DNA sequence: CTGGAGAATCCCGGTGCCGAGGCCGCTCAATTGGTCGTAGACAGCTCTAGCACCGCTTAAACGCACGTACGCGCTGTCCCCCGCGTTTTAACCGCCAAGGGGATTACTCCCTAGTCTCCAGGCACGTGTCAGATATATACATCCTGTGCATGTA
DNA sequence: TACATGCACAGGATGTATATATCTGACACGTGCCTGGAGACTAGGGAGTAATCCCCTTGGCGGTTAAAACGCGGGGGACAGCGCGTACGTGCGTTTAAGCGGTGCTAGAGCTGTCTACGACCAATTGAGCGGCCTCGGCACCGGGATTCTCCAG
């Protein structure tokens, strides 16, 4: 290394690790060879979907008068958003609980 | 004792951009790490089948883009494809 | 006369508490012994990590709770508020689990 | 005192209350113990199958989440 | 089977608070184990002799 | 007077003829126009191999026929024999589609 | 013009008869047509996605069986 | 010279193609390397499962009073067998039709 | 034009062991060729996951055996394991 | 429709703690800068099979007339399940010990991949023929109202 | 007192099923060949092993208290008859468009041959990311008050 290094994530403009994503694509046996544009695309998607679920969980935390995200706020985030509930349609979150819901015909009047 | 890798520092870096005043518990962090591992395998596994059907041996941005369009619901897919296209464009022009 | 809540008043109060909160609802030692008993048929002298029986409990309670929601819908469809075994048997067959 | 009887009537009522159920017939308890035992047998069998393949004598939380993931019931929180 | 040197220390520590100078494990284990944390080697030799009698019993009892 | 089969007698005779046969029950050209009209929203000037619309018809008929079995069970669980939109909506919610 | 109307009332009745249905309320036809249209949209979107990835202008029967397998509805007989 | 060749399936006593199954395991990207006992075990299992479904379909052909197997006979074979109906529990067979069944309360009595 | 492989001759060879008198239609043959390819990809895909979970890099008869014990229903699994064990044992005597 | 007592759920101040997150040292995996072999982009060709249009014949769709069979509201009568006092029982709170067995490490060798050559197993193709698909008649099996026996009042 | 009306046939009508004489296109087989697999060989590294290490799972100590289990009254919901109007099954003229079988055309699938941009792989060399470590602050039980839904005699 004659010049100064800069992480591939820094060229791409990402927080997620492009190098690790490339080593995982290589060593996962997904294909014979991995093109240099695939890790940066995949890292940007994982970062985006991570930002979505955390944004909604930080809203759910603030609205529950708390400052630390806990499994409850990830469940409340995922089950209220129409697309994230569809993506995570057959996943369970440990310590998540259930989304508050009562059928109207059970109510006391 | 021996090193175990996880996404936890990158999950924390993203959290501190979108809600800078909040934090995340150790049980929430292992859910977030599990989600990233699952979505990585779901995208890469479909990209693997797409390359194979077309007799290609290389995964490229076209295979990842198509796997994202297949795996994600409609409104997430438009954004995820836009963020991926922006990252490939910034990377290639900054390289 | 002493005070009484009416029938079903405390049932709605219980529904609200158990949906507000994230606790596990089965008693831990009783569940842990059932896990070990079922496992004894597949291999004898098998040990368990303390987190493995918790993962089995989290998955099991999430399964039964999700089954009761579909069971409840199968009762409301039949004009009744009471759940009955015929509702569990319908809910399972319609989801393809029986 | 069969070990399945440790899934008490109160515990089944709490699970049904989280599921939104207002009123429960007295035959639900045996039907639900039958369902739970069938669920646990299917998950534990596969977790033991991963355990034997590893040549290990202890079940590990990974064997459980792999068994659940193979059965299409992915659990998040245990890695 | 057999019993440890700590088990005989816990038993003798419990009898001291119970009837020598007037039980539940929950709160007593703090006082008992923090005493074991500075228990003297001569007392440890006595409790090791008790553990040896328990091990001699265990060799017959299985 | 002319002959009459009693209401429901021909319905059972039809169930038996259509469970005996393997033939496709949707008319082919009407279904082919529906497939092209749905695809026109995703890509313009798209062509279809003749084998592809047959694959979509085989899948679509197999899906609807199985949904009608689940709908029939949802109707028969209530004390009824007539299927109704509520029975489809129950079957598709317990089956996890909605 | 409207093409979903080509799924005729007799056609939906034949599908209901193969499903073992004895008696059909008059509101079932529009409910069905909606359910079929939603099913076809979900399969044909994926099939067109495989077609675009292949840089092709025809849909091919393999794109249909791949779209169906990718949704957990595997169709045998078309290779 | 070189000894006369014999197919790996003949050494195994099989009729399914052990050499093809080895190439498919290598070229499918399932793992870095494939052991010589894997193709033999897999070829035997595909031939077993083939023998089961064909036996039941040939019985269904004889019962339907026909000499050649058709998609109907494969559907009748699979859905009557309580374990092949689990193995193929979310497969649709083209031209298979439906297994005859009527709910008991629909009957005219 | 150029050669496409399929399982059709091996399906026909097995058919002439189990029912010497019967034949099979070409539509039934494309179903059988679909069934063989589906079960191959299911077994081999779980053998791949078993090897990766255990940090190995060789697929072997242990991996296939465990994949067959997970994928198949209860009585089919015991029979399939017996046929595979018999075949590898026979092959080992002449390999 | 409700005033007022009862009992549960709540909002707030005070209180202790142990887990989030910030820091430091060090190994290990991601940069950087080569060479080089080939996967796939590209252009041009061949010719399959998809698209468009037409005429004719005929089953299927449709629109209506008709009349029970079904769905649904409402009543009444239990028989369960819920709310809650009273008694009973076993889960669970901490601490540690013993040792069973996952984890790691150093050795080493047998097994898998590469790399030749060089035929015979498996495909594309051509070819008769017989079993499945038609046919016309005939044969039981099933369906749906009146018809008399045999029921019972007057 | 002058016929009620179950109800097991008798049978007219209508469909599903079987025996059967001919026809034909899809099947099972025969063959030329060509390419993918087997026979014979070498090299290196994954995998099996034996030897500590150390760590976390299994077992154990009671008391008390909180959860389960029990007994009971009574209310309000499950469920079985009943009446009644209309919606959906059956069946007939009538009509409409699907299925067929030609014709004719060209977009574009599927392919070969080529040239190069691109990814693998190796040898350096760092700095990003992990484990161990400490500490102080968000959250979790408390303890009042208090307030806000619940039930019932007005």
């Amino acid at each position: 290394t004659r010049a100064k290094a800069k992480t591939r994530s820094s060229r791409a403009g990402l927080q997620f690790p492009v190098g690790r994503v490339h080593r995982l694509l290589r060593k996962g046996n997904y294909a014979e060879r991995v093109g240099a544009g695939a890790p940066v695309y995949l890292a940007a998607v994982l970062e985006y979907l991570t930002a979505e679920i955390l944004e909604l969980a930080g809203n759910a935390a603030r609205d529950n008068k708390k400052t630390r995200i806990i499994p409850r706020h990830l469940q409340l985030a995922v089950r209220n958003d129409e697309e994230l509930n569809k993506l995570l349609g057959r996943v369970t979150i440990a310590q998540g609980g259930v989304l508050p819901n009562i059928q109207s015909v059970l109510l006391p009047k | 004792k021996t090193r175990k890798e996880s996404y936890a520092i990158y999950v924390y870096k993203v959290l501190k951009q979108v809600h800078p005043d909040t934090g995340i518990s150790s049980k929430a962090m292992s859910i977030m790490n599990s989600f990233v591992n699952d979505v990585f395998e779901r995208i890469a596994g479909e990209a693997s089948r797409l390359a194979h059907y077309n007799k290609r041996s290389t995964i490229t941005s076209r295979e990842i883009q198509t796997a994202v369009r297949l795996l994600l619901p409609g409104e997430l897919a438009k954004h995820a494809v836009s963020e991926g296209t922006k990252a490939v464009t910034k990377y290639t022009s900054a390289k | 006369k002493p005070h009484r809540y009416r029938p079903g008043t405390v049932a709605l109060r219980e529904i609200r508490r158990y949906q507000k909160s994230t606790e596990l609802l089965i008693r831990k030692l009783p569940f842990q012994r059932l896990v070990r008993e079922i496992a004894q048929d597949f291999k004898t002298d098998l040990r368990f990590q303390s987190s493995a029986v918790m993962a089995l409990q989290e998955a099991s309670e999430a399964y039964l709770v999700a089954l009761f929601e579909d069971t409840n819908l199968a009762a409301i469809h039949a004009k009744r508020v009471t759940i009955m075994p015929k509702d569990i048997q319908l809910a399972r067959r319609i989801r393809g689990e029986r | 005192r069969d070990n399945i009887q440790g899934i008490t009537k109160p515990a089944i009522r709490r699970l049904a209350r989280r599921g939104g159920v207002k009123r429960i017939s007295g035959l639900i308890y045996e039907e639900t113990r039958g369902v739970l035992k069938v669920f646990l047998e299917n998950v534990i069998r596969d977790a033991v199958t991963y355990t034997e393949h590893a040549k290990r004598k202890t079940v590990t939380a990974m064997d459980v989440v792999y068994a659940l993931k193979r059965q299409g019931r992915t659990l998040y929180g245990f890695g | 089977g057999k019993m440890s040197s700590y088990a005989f220390f816990v038993q003798t520590c419990r009898e001291e608070h119970k009837k020598k100078h007037p039980v539940n494990f929950s709160e007593f284990s703090k006082k008992c184990s923090e005493r074991w944390k500075t228990m003297s080697a001569k007392e440890k030799g006595k409790f090791e002799d008790m553990a040896k009698a328990d091990k001699a019993r265990y060799e017959r009892e299985m």
